[PDB]
């Protein structure tokens, strides 16, 4: 049981970095989703100017 | 002239369909933002509590 819980947490860490560059990943992507955001705005107001 | 203002109404028409669609795709990613912030909030109170058990 204790190899068990060792080689458990082991994966529970593992799992967590995983999860965390996922996350990592994904808030990469908010950002570049809000420069796409302000991009389409700027764009769309210079051709409704 | 028909074909004219057949025209125009559709052209405003689009026009208006795709400024609602912009304004509620910003406002869904909005709203996805904001649970993955929840998200984010509860996952690193969980690396906390790993990081303690690492201890337990």
């Amino acid at each position: 049981v204790e190899k068990d819980l060792n080689e458990l947490q082991t994966l529970i860490e593992a799992h967590f970095e995983n999860r965390k560059k996922e996350e990592e990943e994904l808030i990469s992507l908010k950002d570049r989703i809000e420069k796409r955001r302000a991009e389409r705005a700027e764009q769309q107001r210079i051709r409704n100017e | 002239s028909d074909k004219l203002k057949e025209a125009e109404t559709r052209a405003e028409f689009a026009e208006r369909s795709v400024t609602k669609l912009e304004k509620s795709i910003d406002d869904l990613e909005d709203e996805l933002y904001a649970q993955k912030l929840k998200y984010k909030a509860i996952s690193e109170e969980l690396d906390h509590a790993l990081n303690d058990m690492t201890s337990i």
